[PDB]
């Protein structure tokens, strides 16, 4: 059925070592070339990304801001009525986005807002306003 | 195998069939019913089994019918039958024994053995046993042929075969029995020793030798399961599909390389488009930190708008961290996953210099056993008489193997000293035109019924012939010789004062520097009772130094030794031969081969007698007249002592068959 086990004998590759005297050669030096070149180019790579490694150095450490870890409430300021207009106009239906500017209000009580001031804000106008951009 | 059944497998026969030689004489048998079958089988068997047991006295039909039971003892013509079938064929009463029935009166029919090699020899005996006039022309002035046996003083070695293969279904094992031959076996172990004089370890030498078994398996394979066996009209060669193999070997150790640094690219590639991603982003990030500072300069109370600026510049700095961290994260997989494939290499060679080189001296092993380089054996048919291996360890005649023929050769008319010129044979009888080899022009004529030739296959082959045929051997004959192979091995042998070497051990490798000198000097026997190592010459370097002197060859021999055991420990050796078996006349070299477009087919061939043309115009067909024996006529055992012994054994029955007739086939 079948070659000793590791030993590897295809058909076609039978063919392609027997096409000549030094087919034999031929084939084995396309590799020992097409080795070398892949070689290389790791090392460029390699290379490349050693050196824009060294730009992220410091990470992004002096610019991570502090928590803001705050209570969930259910009223709405004015302030917090109108931080949310202006969320809308500047994220549409990123509900989550909004809720987190607007600091303490979940991102379902974004929703239902969206649909109880619908009228008093128009919101219909401002996500329109939104998609022109 | 035991009981009778035991006897079968000794004498190469299946214990429970009828063999194509048995139909043929048996037919009325075989064609008929299934009791009597077994019965006849057993007869068989059981005969067997009785001149086995003891083969130093000749079993007589009457000592075997005494020895029957009923039902078998009750029919005695087919017991009479199968005895004489026996006898004559050489399955009993063969070799040396004491003979009951005393020689026959006088004679009938003469034959002229040529050689009395052992095939000579082994057939000579039954003839004479059949009563028949027999005489043997040895050219050289001893007998045995290729067996051939150094003795001086108390120096005995082999300068010709020397092993036997093993007693399990051997006739040896019958003829060892009635000669007084001195087996020892042979320890399989056997170190081998790198050009720098130092032993290989366990470690590779078992790692290469596996590797060698693999690439046979391998060529195997290709030959059977790829059919790759004409390359471009040619028939392939054993070596060159070994090649291929080894080639395409070190093709896939290579692709692999190549697919393992090359997933190393195609990670890092991701890598370099993380890295890219994240110093983006660290810029991005970097700006919206600017502004929201600027925005928290602002200072309150401020108005809704401002505040909003302050809030969203968070929320987007804290996302846009997120998503620094986050690749970061995959980052830190990549990494490693790089140190990962860095640490998994595939294996860097195939095979090094120091292996292929080993690796070699197991190649030069083989040639040693086929005698020729493998360039030359025949890819599909080098091995087909595998089926046919004796069982048992492999042995040596530490009493030397010429014992053997010499034993053989008693009660036999051999004219030493003879070396045949023609054999002229046509229908009414042969002529065989001989002369002496140490005064030329002295000529001789035998006049025989038949001749039977064991020439080894060199001669045989000699151009221009050494021995000429009259009228020509068939061109179905001479096209067999061509294409059969006729290989060639040499020995070397070292007589010392003292053993300087592992007196346990009785095999030594000496790997060589190049695939070209595989086989010079390869290999070491320590075999006899006195202090005697004998060395191997093989292979393509078999051929060659021949053409060296034997101080060369000895120095060489001792520069290696040196190398092993220490400058010191190897004293300049008592005395030396050295053998030259394809430049020796009556040899031209060693034994026969499957070379490259023969088949085991060719060896058949070889045993077909001739049957000369009618002598006038219109007059019946003749009785053939010219036989042939030896090493290459025997397709299942070739190259051997046995083997030879064998077709000895086996032109006897057919020539008495022919001559005195077959009383046995009604
Ligand atoms: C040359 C040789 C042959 C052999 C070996 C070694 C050497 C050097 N050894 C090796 O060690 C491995 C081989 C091994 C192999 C296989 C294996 F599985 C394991 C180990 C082995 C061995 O170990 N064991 C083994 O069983 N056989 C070995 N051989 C092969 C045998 O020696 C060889 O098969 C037999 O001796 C063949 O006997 P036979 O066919 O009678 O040929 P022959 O040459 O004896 O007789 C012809 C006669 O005609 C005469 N003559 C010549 N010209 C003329 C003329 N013009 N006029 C008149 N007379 C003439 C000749 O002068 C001669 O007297």
């Amino acid at each position: 059925r079948k070659p000793p086990k590791g030993m590897f004998l295809s058909q076609e590759d039978v063919e392609a070592v027997s096409a000549n005297a030094t087919a034999a050669t031929t084939v084995l030096r396309q590799l020992d070339m097409e080795l070398v070149s892949v070689k290389r180019q790791i090392q460029n790579i390699k290379q490349t990304n050693s050196a824009l490694k060294e730009k992220l150095d410091g990470g992004i450490e002096p610019y991570r801001l502090p928590e803001v870890i705050q209570k969930c409430n259910a009223r709405w300021t004015t302030e917090e009525q109108l931080l949310a207009v202006q969320a809308i106009r500047k994220y549409g239906r990123d509900f989550q986005a909004i809720s987190d500017v607007i600091g303490n209000k979940s991102v379902v009580q974004v929703k239902n807002f969206f649909v109880n001031y619908r009228r008093r804000f128009n919101i219909d106008e401002v996500l329109q306003e939104w998609e022109a951009e | 195998p035991s009981g009778v059944e035991g006897a079968a497998f000794q004498s190469r026969l299946p214990h429970d069939r009828m063999t194509s030689q048995e139909a043929a004489c048996f037919p009325d048998i075989i064609s008929g019913p299934q009791q009597t079958q077994k019965v006849f089988l057993f007869i068989r068997n059981r005969t067997l089994q009785l001149w086995l047991d003891n083969p130093k006295i000749q079993l007589t039909f009457e000592a075997t019918l005494q020895q029957l039971e009923a039902p078998y003892n009750s029919d005695t013509v087919l017991v009479h039958r199968v005895h004489s079938y026996l006898e004559r064929h050489g399955l009993i009463n063969f070799g040396i024994y004491k003979r009951i029935k005393p020689l026959p009166t006088k004679k009938t029919g003469k034959v002229i053995i040529i050689g009395s090699g052992v095939s000579g020899l082994a057939a000579a005996r039954q003839l004479q046993s059949f009563g028949m006039d027999v005489t043997l022309l040895e050219a050289r002035d001893r007998v045995g042929g290729r067996v051939a046996t150094f003795r001086k003083g108390n120096y005995v070695a082999d300068l010709g075969a020397m092993v036997v293969t093993g007693l399990g279904g051997n006739p040896m094992a019958v003829v060892s029995k009635q000669v007084n031959m001195e087996l020892a076996k042979i320890k399989q172990k056997c170190p081998l020793y790198e050009a720098n004089g130092q032993a290989v370890p366990k470690e590779k030498d078992e790692m290469v030798e596996q590797e060698f078994n693999r690439l046979l398996e391998a060529t195997s394979y290709l030959s059977h399961q790829l059919d790759f066996n004409v390359l471009n009209n040619k028939p392939v060669s054993l070596g060159q599909a070994l090649e291929v193999v080894i080639q395409l070997q070190e093709k896939h150790v290579k692709d692999e390389q190549i697919e393992h640094w090359k997933k190393i690219v195609k990670t890092q590639e991701e890598l370099k488009e993380l890295l890219n991603k994240m110093v983006n982003l660290k810029e991005k990030i970097k700006e919206l930190h600017q502004q929201y500072k600027e925005a928290s300069e602002v200072k309150p109370p401020r108005d809704i708008t401002a505040e909003f600026l302050v809030k969203s510049k968070h929320r987007d700095l804290t996302a846009l961290c997120k998503e620094y961290d986050e690749l970061a994260e995959t980052q830190g997989k990549l990494e490693e996953k790089l140190q990962e494939l860095e640490a998994n290499p595939p294996s860097d060679v195939y095979l090094s210099s120091r292996d292929r080189q080993i690796l070699d001296w197991h190649f030069a092993n083989l040639e040693f056993a086929n005698a020729t380089p493998l360039s030359t054996l025949s890819l599909k048919h080098w091995d087909q008489d595998d089926d046919f291996e004796f069982t048992g360890s492999h042995l040596t005649v530490r009493n030397g193997y010429s014992c053997v023929p010499v034993a053989l050769a008693e009660g036999l008319d051999i004219k030493l000293n003879t070396a045949v010129r023609q054999v002229r044979y046509t229908a009414s009888g042969c002529e065989v035109i001989a002369v002496n080899t140490r005064s030329t022009s002295q000529t001789f004529i035998y006049k025989c019924d038949a001749v039977l030739c064991t020439l080894p296959l060199g001669v045989l082959k000699q151009q221009p012939p050494a021995v000429q045929f009259v009228p020509p051997l068939p061109e179905w004959k001479t096209s067999a010789v061509q294409r059969m192979g006729f290989g060639n091995l040499n020995k070397v042998v070292l007589c010392f004062d003292r053993v300087f070497w592992d007196p346990s051990v009785n095999l030594f490798g000496h790997v060589g520097s190049t695939t070209a000198s595989r086989g010079e000097l390869f290999l070491f026997w320590n075999l006899y009772k006195a202090p005697i190592l004998l060395a191997l010459v093989a292979g393509e370097a078999a051929g060659i130094m021949e053409n060296i002197s034997d101080d060369v060859i000895v120095g060489r021999c001792l520069a290696i030794l040196k190398g092993i055991f220490g400058s010191s420990a190897v004293p300049q050796p008592k005395e030396t031969v050295v053998s030259r078996w394809r430049a020796d006349p009556w040899a031209r070299g060693s034994y026969s081969y499957v070379a490259a477009g023969s088949s085991g087919n060719d060896y058949d061939l070889m045993a077909q007698p001739i049957t000369p043309g009618p002598s006038i115009p219109g007059a019946p067909q003749p009785i053939p007249r010219l036989f042939f024996a030896g090493e290459h006529t025997i397709r299942n055992y070739p190259a051997t002592v046995h083997g030879a012994l064998l077709s000895g054994l086996r032109e006897a029955g057919r020539i008495a068959d022919q001559f005195l007739g077959a009383m046995y086939t009604l």
